[PDB]
């Protein structure tokens, strides 16, 4: 009936971006 | 930690509610799929046997005598009734072109209306398949954020005191994608099946239009030119 | 830190502006939703009643006699007035095919105009629901960039010093998803409502067209033949 | 150890992701081979037929040319639909009616042949557009299992993270291997179906022009001796 | 400082950040120019349309729009209808006249739409390739960092942090340059569509007036 | 590690083959661009000149006298010859409405076919622009996975022998993006140019149609009265 | 005009996680 949003968009780079700050200083400490 | 199912009740309130929302969304998706799939299958089958029966009708009267028993919900009987209805409402006219124009207009309105009455739950399917990864990611980001707020408030530089929070977060993400992907493939499947069935209805309506045109033109060419 | 009500305070400059921009996006989304929802429900209820009253029309004069009392902002009254006014302006013309073509054209333009006026507002919802995840991503990428700056300069270890930085960085994308979930839900709701409403309006307009065409044909016939 | 040994010791859900994606790849390649042979044969016949009918000059001559094009000739179904209409409307004196009904049937049948050609394209589109998200599900399961691992023990070494990393890499590698050829193939077949539908429309247009021209000429000759 | 790390990047991150800042500047120049032009044209056309909605014949309509300037799209449309009515003098197929007139008017409306959508090509291309040029900048930055970690074998992962800072800066610049392109492009696409429909309505008004006059005159001349 | 050449040499086997595949894809995209741009430029210039020269033809015979010397491969000569050949085939008919229908039908056929032949080539640009990051990224994942399985030995040491082996997967990704950017820039340039050219062609087709229609109607009315 | 006008997320997500895996296996190296 309309131009609906059926897309499945997932910009969660922000997650893996925060995961990497963890592991940067996680082992060398 | 323990497991998948032994680690969805121990999460925080926000992550637990995110996972419960995604599970209910996936359940709604599968119920919609099963119901509408048996419906489409039945409708496509009935219409195909009706079109086969009618493909051997040469006059509108013969087509209406074939379809005198297709039932009550017959889309084909609705189309033949609309053709006959315009032809008996315009009784007294002499503009056969007018009759054919009104009939074609009315039959294409009716075909499109059936198409839209078939595409009913697809709004649910598209909304779910578009917002569910986002609900998963809101869950995982809230989980990781709470975990770091706790790690800074507790002042614990380890990683074994923070790994379970990240575990539950990424779990909420994976469930987001589980609730998203089937909804999207089923929305595409139903859009394709609806397009196909609307083409089949278009073909039956075209059959009715041709039968009516031949009838009118032969009646005119016989009664005016003996 | 404690929570978003405290984290937004000392976050950053550009991260704080990203958070404020996303909050403004969410507020305009809910304002759009409230306004459009009440207006849609009102208009669709009115038009559905008017179509159920017009369904018992057999001629354009009878349809005007029914719809003589439909207020003054009723789309059905506007369409019946397009038809009547075209008949009035073409008084003196003996090309009923011309009259039908002109009226079809006017009603096509009018139904399109009502569709666009109903839809006016959905650009905001489409663009917000489409790009607020990216503005959140820019907020978190900048937060993490400044986290790496802080780690490099005055070199330190023990992530218990960077934890608030990562909290600030994630909060931006959490507000991003919170502001892009209701935009997509509301956009899909209103796309479906607009589609249903344009279809019902097209049905009323087609009813007007069939009434006028049938009346013109029957009049010309019953006036020329005997 | 190698990549096979990497697959052998992966989680159950990651193995089901990988099995699903390899089977999706296998169906993509079966589709590619079947559809490629059928398109080549169909387009060869049709191009020959159209290049034969480019010299028709009349509907009767076109019928005598195509009288033996086999029975799967689309360019014969169209000619026989034009002739069938011109024969069902015998006794009718309105020629615009005949032209209108013939054009309606021919547009109808060209659309039907197009919809039959594009059969399987829906599946290729579904795979090529979804498989990266099944891969991402596999990757997220791999990372999550790495973290459950480093939480089980108290240390964070390479040995406790190796399984999660194996999963995260292998699942998305098969995601890419199953979503690259789906896009390549879906695109080549959409292009070829567009080209074929255009060729079919051009033969349909030939049939329409020949029929209409013949109707007008015969009516003019009958009305003016 | 954010400005102190633009020069820190070595070569292929600096020549990506320059590229993206230039793309953003071009985006905003396009936005200001095209938006002022759209506002002006839409205001003028709305005034002329609601000034012509009080015309009952093409003669009165040319009387009204006799002075609308020369860049007046309503004047272009009215003059194309009258030009057809003038070139087809000596003809007697009023349906033919109407067919040709509608053909020319529809061509003309589409031509105005296409002439307004001039630059949205740049907006589309930038909104599509800016996040990828940013991301190529960040991948090159991290690759250069891991290459520098091997020459001097500095096994500590606390000193190579500025390399990742520069990589992520290239990505953030990519997003800054890429999001306004998409927003502005959608706004212009939608605004062009709306103006195109308003122009189609003025065209439809001209067509109705012409058809009405033709049929009225022919009927009156046939039946005295 | 090394800068570029030793980097490629160290790219073991599958990273090396994917980098080769992407360099050849980039070369084929730049060949497409440099060989289609001169064709587009020449055709668009020629057609714009022809259309401006024909906008001063008030009847189809005058248009034919003007476009009599436009060469053999002139699109406007092809269109004017469609119109004239239809007016020659229908000799003996008396349905000006039928002639107009047939001529408009053939002309829309010809314009669509010229559009398709212009666009022929953009499929390769779309496919590369849409799958090149994924091929670079599969090379990346394989390189990282192989380096991981190479250090899968005990490697209880801290000499960073992973830096070279893990700074080449990223190289395959960067080469993927260098092959994916100009493909999209060029696909968009060509989509805009094809749209513009097809609109210009439609302008010339509509001019031919209107000229023929005026002449038919004027001839008919002059002969009747 | 079928030109590409919207950002794509798929090539942009699979690369910024592989950029994590490199930092998840090479960061425990310095232990
Ligand atoms: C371990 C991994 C290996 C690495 C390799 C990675 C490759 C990088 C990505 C390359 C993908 C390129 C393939 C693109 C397919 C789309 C082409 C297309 O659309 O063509 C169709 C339609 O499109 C067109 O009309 C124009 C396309 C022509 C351009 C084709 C050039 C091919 C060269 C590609 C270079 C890639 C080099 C690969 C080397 C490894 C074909 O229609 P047809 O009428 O020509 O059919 C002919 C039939 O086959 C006869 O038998
Ligand atoms: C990372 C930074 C990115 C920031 C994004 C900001 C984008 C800047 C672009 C601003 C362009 C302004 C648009 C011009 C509006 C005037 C046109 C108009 O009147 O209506 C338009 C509608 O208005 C818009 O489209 C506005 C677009 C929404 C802008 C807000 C989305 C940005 C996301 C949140 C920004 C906050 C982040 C800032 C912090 C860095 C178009 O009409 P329609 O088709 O859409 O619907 C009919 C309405 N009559
Ligand atoms: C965990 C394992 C992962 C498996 C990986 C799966 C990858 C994606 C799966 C792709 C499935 C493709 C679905 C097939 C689409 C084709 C549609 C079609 O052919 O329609 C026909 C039948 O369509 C169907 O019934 C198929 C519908 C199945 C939907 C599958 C839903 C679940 C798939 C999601 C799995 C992904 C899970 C990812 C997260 C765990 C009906 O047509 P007809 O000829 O018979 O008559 C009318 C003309 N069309
Ligand atoms: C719970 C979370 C995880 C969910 C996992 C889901 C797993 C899904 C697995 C993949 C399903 C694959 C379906 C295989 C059949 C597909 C057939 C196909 O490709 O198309 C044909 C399908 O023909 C039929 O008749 C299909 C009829 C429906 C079949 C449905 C099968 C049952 C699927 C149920 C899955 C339920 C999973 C979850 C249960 C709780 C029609 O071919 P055509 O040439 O006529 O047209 C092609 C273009 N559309």
């Amino acid at each position: 009936n309309g131009e609906m949003h059926d897309i499945n968009v997932t910009p969660f780079i922000d997650v893996m971006l925060v995961l990497l700050i963890i592991f940067m200083v996680a082992a060398p400490l | 930690d323990l497991s998948v199912w032994g680690m969805y009740q121990h999460a925080d309130i926000v992550v637990k509610c995110v996972m419960i929302g995604l599970i209910l969304a996936s359940v709604v998706t599968w119920a919609i799929f099963f119901s509408k799939s048996v419906e489409f299958f039945n409708q496509k089958r009935r219409l195909k046997r009706e079109q086969q029966l009618l493909a051997e009708a040469r006059s509108l009267n013969q087509a209406n005598d074939i379809a005198a028993d297709f039932g009550s919900k017959s889309l084909s009987l609705h189309l033949l009734n609309e053709a006959q209805n315009e032809l008996e409402l315009s009784e007294g006219s002499d503009d056969n072109e007018g009759i054919k124009e009104r009939t074609s207009f009315r039959l294409e309105r009716r075909v499109a209306a059936v198409g839209r009455q078939m595409g009913r739950g697809n709004g649910y399917l598209a909304t779910i398949g578009a917002i569910s990864p986002f609900v998963g990611l809101f869950g995982t980001v809230w989980g990781i954020m709470n975990s770091f707020i706790g790690i800074a408030q507790t002042q614990t530089t380890n990683l074994a005191v923070v790994a379970p929070g990240i575990a539950e977060a990424l779990l909420a993400t994976a469930i987001g994608l589980v609730a998203a992907i089937p909804a999207v493939v089923i929305y595409n499947v139903f859009a394709r099946q609806i397009g196909g069935f609307k083409a089949m209805l278009g073909d039956v309506a075209a059959q009715v239009l041709l039968l009516q045109s031949r009838d009118l033109d032969l009646e005119a060419s016989a009664a005016a030119h003996p």
